[PDB]
C-alpha cells in the first residue's frame, strides 16, 4: 500500500 | 457551473458525472414490506421539503444525514433504490473504487469534486453503499491516504465552506456500526434500525411475491407458513418463494420440461412449501443481534 | 458494446481478458463421478435456463451464486471444469493472489474491471478457489485493502447500480466455510457439501481409472474415508492384482464432524 | 507586490488565493457560549494588538500559531468562523486538498506560495481545519511528500529567513492532539480545550436558538431541559431543537399541511421537547473524554 | 574568472543568488547563553581561519561540514543565525522548496549550481535547516529524483574535482539524526548535540531577557524561577518571559486599554512570574530524550 | 576525425569536452595505504598495456568495465584520483547532473556525445561517482527518460557497433551494489571490495600522514595508537589526526594565536592522540557491513 | 530534407571482423530458423543477459550480405514536435528503397513499451507511427525486408505490438557441449596443449556459466602466465590446467537464479 508521483517532460 | 467548478480538473469532473445511477424500474414505497418509523422518517426528510419549501425553510430544514444499519439482508440497499426514483432528486452511487486512486493527492480532490459537482445539481442525494469501508476509525499508525481521505469527508461535510440552506443529503448503509468514525458519526445525526421482519412483515412479502404467481392459498395455510418461518430476513423470505415455484416444475415429468409450456404448468399449492422449507435455512445467527439492539439503544435515533 | 467500459482502464481490461482461459479437453458429468444431489442441482440451476429460456425468466430465474464446502481434494475444482465446458459459457478463475498488489487502491479497481468485463458477455461464470481468503470474516482491526476489497465485492455483488438480468455466476469452493463473512455468506445462496467418495463411487472411480467381482468388492471395501486425490495417486503408482493389493499395504475424520454441524446450519442439502 | 512574488509561478499565486473566504453572514462572540477562558485567550491575541499596535509590539508581541482541541461538535469551526468575522483580517481557509499534489516537489512550493501570499496581505489569519491530516507525527518509511510539506511547514513557521512584526495567525482545530508532531507542537504555543458545554452554555445556547422560534415557555420549563440534556455537545443542542420545532407540524393532520397557511402554525411548547428528548441521545462517548483531560493537564495553557 | 558558470544556465545561477540572507538584526555569541562546548568548537572552526590563515591552512585545514541535534527548541536555528551574523561570510539559507522541482533533471542541477555559486563567493556558509528531509536514508524504492538529488548532494560535498582548499562549510539542524545517510553522516564529521537549557543556562536566558525590560527582582526571586522551570527549553522560557509581560496589562481595568497610559503600566513583579507558571507548561516530553543521548555516546564528539 | 562526430551538434559536444578533469596535485599508488590486491590488479588493467601493448593486445587486452564497492570512506575516490594520475590519459569525471536534461529525448543523445567524444581521444578513462543513481535496477514503474538512458548505456557499452580495439575504461564506485542492473552487472566484469583498514593500513595512513609534519612518535606509543584505532574507516584516521593537531593550539593561552609565531609551537606527542580519541568516533556501524559479505562471495571478484 | 535522410543514411553498419555461425554453438533450433528464414516479418530474441543475441545480430549483419540498420532510443528520438514520426517514416522509406533491408533493434523494450500512466504523446505517436508503417510494409510483401530485435525483458513489450511480431525466440544458458565448443573455439586460436579429460573437468567446474562469463573466464586463463612471471612471446609458458584453477578462484556466475523460472515460463506461454 504505497503511492507514487510523477515527473513533467518538456517537448516543443 | 463554470464559476465553482473552474478549479476542478475537467476528467475528475467527467468521472464523477459518470455516477449519475438511471432511474431504472420503479420502486413504490409499498413494496418495501415491514419498517414504519424508518420510512415515516425518510418520507419527513426527503418528500415534506420538496412540497413546501416556505414552511420548511430555517429552523425546520433537512438534517442532510442519515445512516441505515441492520443485519444482511433487512433491505438497507432497497431504501435506498426507493429513495432514488421517489425522492426525484438527483442521484449518486459513490463506492471506495470511485475514490480511492494509487497517485498522491487524488482521492482528497476526488471527495471535493464529488461535493462541488453534488452542490451543482440542486437537491441531490449522495448514497454509500458501504460507509465503513470509507469512514473507519482513525487509528494510529495507518496509511496518511486514508487520513487524508476522511479528514476531506469531515471538512466537506461539516466545513466553514457548508452554508444552510443547501440541499445536499448523504445517505450511508453499514453493518458494522459501531466501526464508524465518531467524528463523522456525528454527522450522520439520523441513525435508523432495521431489524429483521416481523410477522406481519413476512405476511405482507410473501404476500405481494405470490400475487402475481396466481396459487390458491388459504388464510390459515399463510398463517401457519408464517409460523414455520421464523429468524428470517427478506432475502430468505425471496429465496424460500423462489424454490416454492419450482415446485411444480420438478414434479413436472422428466424429459418433457424442455417440451413443455407454461398452460399446462399446475397452480402452486401448499405441498411445495414445505419441500421448499426443507431446504432452506435462516441466514443469520441470533448471537449477532443482540450487539445491534446496544448499539440502538445507545446511539440510535429511532423511538 | 464498449460504451459501459468506457471509464475503465485499458491495461486492467487486457488483464481481465487474458486471466480467461481456453477451452480444455471436453468433460461430462459421469467422468468424475460421485456426486448425485450436486448434479441435479446445479444441472438444474445451470442447464435449464439455457434450453428454455423463455419459461425460465422471471421469479423462477437462476440465483447467481453457487457454495461448495468440504475436505481437501473432494472433487471440488472438477464441478467448476464440467460447468465451464459443459455450459458453454465464458468461464473467469480467479485466485486470491490474483487481486492482490502492492499499490494502493488496484484491487478494487481489479474488482470493478473483472466483474465489467464479465458483464460485457451475459452468459459467464466466474470460478474463485480459496474464496474464504480475499473474502473473511471483517474484524474490528485488519488492513484497509483488504476491507476494501471485501466491500467492493460486496457492493458488485449487490448494489443499487446492479440490476436484473445479470446472467452472471459466481462459484465459490472453501474447506473452512465458518471464515465467511456472513454478507458474503448471503450472496452465495445456494451452499453445497461436497463429503468423501461413497463405496459405488469409490468403486467406479477405481474400475474406471484403472483400466472378479469379488476382488473388486473386497478392493472397495478395504479402502475406507479416502479422498478422490488419494485414490488418483494409489492407482497411478499401482500401474507402474497383487501389485494393487501391494500399493494399498504402500486427512483425519476428528475435523470433519465441524463440516456436518455446518452442513446441518446453512448447508443446502436434506 | 511582484517584488516577494517573483519566485513564485502565477498559478500557485491563483490558486492560494482562490483559498480566501469571503466574508458571509456575521456571527458575533455572544453567539458563541461556554468558552470563557479561550474567547478571553482569543480576545487578547487578536483584538488588542489592533487597537494598540505600539504597545503591544516587541516582548508582548502577540504569538504566531493556536491549537483547538476537544470532542466532535463542540464549537471549534464556530471560533474559527467567529474570528474570521471579527477579526478585521484576510482570512485563508486551507486544507489537505489544497496543499497536497501528485507531482514531484509540489507540496512544498504550495506551502511557501501560501506563506508568501499571507505574508503580503497583512494582518492575515490562516485556518486549517483537521491539522492532523497534515501535520502528525513524523515516522519511518514514509513517502517523502509527506516528510518534505511537514518540514516546509516547519521553516515557515520559524527559521532564520522570519522575523518579528509580520502579523500572521496560524489556527488549527483538530479531535485527535496526541498524534500532532513534536516539532510543529512547539509552533503552537496557545493550545485550547473546548469541552462539552455546562448547565449555563446549555441554557444560553437553547434560549439563544429558541428566541427566533417565537415560542413560550417558563422559567420551570427551561430548568427542567437544561437538567435532562446533560451530556449533550454543542451539536446535540441545536439538533434537540431543530427537531422539537417540527412537533406543531406532527400534531397537524398530514393532509392540511399542504393547505395550512404559515400563520395557522401552533407555537412550540414543552411538550415537543418532551417528545424530542425520546428520540435524541448524545453523540458522544463519555469512554473517550478522559483522555482529553489528561492532554489537557499535560499540555494545556488552561488554569 | 566566468568559467566557474560557464555550464550552469543563467537562471539557475540568479535563483541560487536570490537565496543569499540580507543583513538580518545583528545577533553575537554572548545572547545565545546554555552550550559552551559547540559555541568554543563552531569559534575554532569558523573565526581561528581568518585570523592566520596561514597558520591553518593545511592539514591544520577547518573541516566542510557541521551537524547540530536536539530536541525542538534548543537554539539549533539560533546558532545559525548567530553563525550567519558573526562569520563575516557569505551565508546561504536552503530548504527543500528551493531545490525540488518537478521537471526531470532541474533537481540535481539546482544542487549543482548552488555549490557552483557558493564557490565563487568564498568564504561562504550554506545552512540547511531539517536536512533530514533531503539526505534521509537510500530507500529501496524511492523515485528516482530522490535518489539522484542524494547523490548529487553527497558528490559535490566529496569529489575528485573538490581538490580541497575550498572555504565552502555546510551546516544542517535535525531533530531525528539517525535517519540521516550513512554516507551524508560521515561527510558532516562534526556532529554537535544541544541538550536543554541548565540552570546556568535558564538563569541566564531570564537575565537577559528582563535586562530590555526594566524590572525590580531579587536574587532569591530569580532563584526560586530558575528551581520552578525544570525541564524547559529555551522557547519554553521565551514564552514565559511573554506571558509574564502581560501581567501589568491584565492587573490594569480594561478602561485603561482605550487610553493605554504607557507610563502607568507597573513593573514587572514576581507576583507575574507566580501567575505565568500555571499557564506555561514545558513542549518537551521526556520519553523523547532517551533515543538522543544514545545517539551522542554512539556517534557524538562531545566528551 | 570529424567523421566519427558528424551527427553531433556542438553544443553537446562541449557540454562533454568541458568536463574533462585537469591534471590536479600528484597523487601516487603508495600514497594509497590499504589494500595491495585492488592495487595490483589495476596495475596490471591499465599501466601493463600501455607499457607494452604489443604483448598485451588481442585476448590479453585489457577488459572494459570496473566497479568499486564498500562502505562509506575507504579511498574509492583516491583510487580515481591515483588512476587519473597515473595512466596519463584522457579522464572524464561524469555525474547524474551531466547526463540528465528536462528536453524529451536528449539523455540518450547525451550518452551517445559522451561515448562518441571519449572514443575520439584514445585512451581515455571515463569515471563515474555513485553509479547506482544512474545504472539502477529497471522498476516496473519509471518513467521513460531512465529507461532510455540505461539501455543507452547498455548499448554503448556492449552493442553491435562496439568493437575491440577501443581504449576506453568505465570505472564506477558505490556504496549499494545489489542496486545495479544485472544487464550492468555485466558489463562490469572486475568488482572489488574495499573493506574497513586493518591494523598495518592504518599504521601506514599514520605514518604517512605524520610525516608530513614535525614530531617524535615512540614505536610503541604508534603500536597503542593503531591498536585503539578500531573499526576505523580511512576517513576516521584522518580526522584523528587533523583533531590530534589541533591539540598544540589549544595548549598555548588565549590571545596568542594573533602573534604567536610558527616556531613557539610545541610538537604533537602522544598526549595529544590521547586527548583525540575522546572525541573521536567510528563512522560507520557494524551493522551495515553484514550485507557487503554476503554480496562479496556471490559476485566479488577478489580471493 | 537532404539533412534528415543524411542521419537516417549514416546509421547503415560498417565493415568489421567476420563472424560465422559456427562460432555460436550452444543455440541451434535459433540458428537453424535464422537461417532459414533469412535466406514472419518481425523475430523477437530474449533471454538471460549475456546469452549471445548481440552476436547473432552482428552474425546476420556479416552473413547475410544486406544492409544492415543499428536503431536505438537515441536516434529515432527528438526534442522537436512532430519529428520523430517523421523520422521513422524516413527510416521506413529508406529501408524500403534499399532492398533488401534489414533493421536490428537493440533493447526494443525502450522504443516501445507496455502503455502506462503518465507517458508523453511523442512516445505514444512514435509507436503508433512503428506499428502502422510496420503493417503497412508487410501486408503487400512487394518488398523483401526484415525486422528483429533483442531485449531482456520481454514482459513489458505491449500486446499491440507485440502481434506483428509473430517469430519468438529464448536463448537459454550453454550447454556442456558448447561450453566445450566454446573453450576449444577460443583457446584453438592461441597455442595451448591439454588433455580431453582436462576439458571435461572444466565444464563441469563450470556451471550456470554464460558465454560472457566463459569468455571472462578463458581472458583469465590466458592471463595467467603472465601473472606467473616476474616483473617476447616466447617466455610464455603453454597455458595448463592450473591456470584455470587460478582463474576459477576469481570467476563467478554473473546470473543469478532468481528470475529464471520467469523467462521459463513465458517462453513456454508465448515462446
Ligand atoms: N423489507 C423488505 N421487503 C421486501 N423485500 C425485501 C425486504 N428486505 C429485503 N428484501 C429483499 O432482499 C433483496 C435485496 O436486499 P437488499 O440488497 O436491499 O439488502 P441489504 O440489507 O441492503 O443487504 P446487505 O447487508 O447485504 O448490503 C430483494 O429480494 C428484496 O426483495
Ligand atoms: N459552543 C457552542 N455554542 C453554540 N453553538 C454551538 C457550539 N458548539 C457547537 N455549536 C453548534 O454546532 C454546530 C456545528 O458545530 P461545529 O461545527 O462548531 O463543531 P466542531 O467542534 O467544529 O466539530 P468537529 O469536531 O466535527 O469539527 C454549530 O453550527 C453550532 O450550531
Ligand atoms: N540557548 C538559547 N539561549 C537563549 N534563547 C534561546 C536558546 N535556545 C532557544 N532560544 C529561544 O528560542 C527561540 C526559538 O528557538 P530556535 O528557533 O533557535 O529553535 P531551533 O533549535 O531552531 O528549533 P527546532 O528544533 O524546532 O527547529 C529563539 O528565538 C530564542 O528566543
Ligand atoms: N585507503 C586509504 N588510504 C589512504 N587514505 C585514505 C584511504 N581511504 C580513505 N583515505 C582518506 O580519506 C579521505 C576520504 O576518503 P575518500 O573520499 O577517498 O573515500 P571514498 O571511498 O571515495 O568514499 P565514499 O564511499 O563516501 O564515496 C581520502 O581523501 C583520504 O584522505
Ligand atoms: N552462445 C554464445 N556463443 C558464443 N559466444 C557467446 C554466446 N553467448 C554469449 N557469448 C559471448 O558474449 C559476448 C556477446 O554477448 P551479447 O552482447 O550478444 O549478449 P546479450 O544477451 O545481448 O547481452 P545484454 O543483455 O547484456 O546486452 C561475446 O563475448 C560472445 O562471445
Ligand atoms: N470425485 C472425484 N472423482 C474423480 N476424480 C477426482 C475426484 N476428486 C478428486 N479427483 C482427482 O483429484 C485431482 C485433484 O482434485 P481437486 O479438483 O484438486 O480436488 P479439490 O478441488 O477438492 O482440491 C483431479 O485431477 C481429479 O482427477
Ligand atoms: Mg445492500
Ligand atoms: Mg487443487
Ligand atoms: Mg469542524
Ligand atoms: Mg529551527
Ligand atoms: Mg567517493
Ligand atoms: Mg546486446
Amino acid at each position: 500500500a504505497m503511492q507514487m508521483q510523477l515527473e513533467a517532460n518538456a517537448d516543443t | 457551473v463554470d464559476e465553482r467548478l473552474k478549479n476542478l480538473e475537467p476528467k475528475m469532473i467527467e468521472l464523477i458525472m459518470n455516477e449519475i445511477m438511471d432511474h431504472g424500474p420503479p420502486v413504490n414505497w409499498e413494496d418495501i414490506a415491514g419498517v414504519e418509523f424508518a420510512k415515516a422518517t425518510i418520507k419527513e426528510i426527503v418528500v415534506w421539503p420538496m412540497l413546501r419549501p416556505d414552511i420548511f425553510t430555517g429552523l425546520r430544514g433537512p438534517p442532510k444525514g442519515i445512516l441505515l444499519f441492520g443485519p444482511p439482508g433487512t433491505g438497507k440497499t432497497l431504501i435506498g433504490k426507493c429513495i432514488a426514483s421517489q425522492s426525484g432528486a438527483t442521484f449518486f452511487s459513490i463506492s471506495a473504487s470511485s475514490l480511492t486512486s494509487k497517485w498522491v493527492g487524488e482521492g482528497e480532490k476526488m471527495v471535493r469534486a464529488l461535493f462541488a459537482v453534488a452542490r451543482c445539481q440542486q437537491p441531490a442525494v449522495i448514497f454509500i453503499d458501504q460507509i465503513d469501508s470509507l469512514l473507519s476509525q482513525r487509528g494510529d499508525g495507518e496509511h496518511e491516504s486514508s487520513r487524508r481521505i476522511k479528514t476531506e469527508f469531515l471538512v466537506q461535510l461539516d466545513g466553514a465552506t457548508t452554508s444552510s440552506e443547501d440541499r445536499i443529503l448523504v445517505v450511508g448503509a453499514t453493518n458494522r456500526p459501531q466501526e464508524i468514525d465518531e467524528a463523522a458519526r456525528r454527522r450522520l445525526v439520523k441513525r435508523l434500525y432495521i431489524p429483521l421482519p416481523e410477522a406481519s412483515a413476512r405476511k405482507q412479502i410473501v404476500i405481494n411475491l405470490m400475487s402475481k404467481e396466481q396459487c390458491c392459498l388459504s388464510e390459515e395455510e399463510i398463517e401457519q407458513i408464517v409460523q414455520q418461518s421464523d429468524a428470517f430476513s427478506g432475502a430468505d423470505m425471496t429465496q424460500l418463494c423462489r424454490e416454492a415455484s419450482l415446485g411444480p416444475i420438478r414434479s413436472l415429468q422428466t424429459a418433457d420440461i424442455a417440451t413443455i409450456t407454461p398452460d399446462q404448468v399446475r397452480p402452486i399449492a401448499y405441498i411445495d412449501f414445505e419441500n421448499a422449507f426443507r431446504t432452506v435455512r435462516p441466514s443469520v445467527s441470533p448471537k449477532d443481534l443482540e450487539l445491534y439492539e446496544n448499539w440502538n439503544k445507545t446511539f440510535g435515533c429511532g423511538k
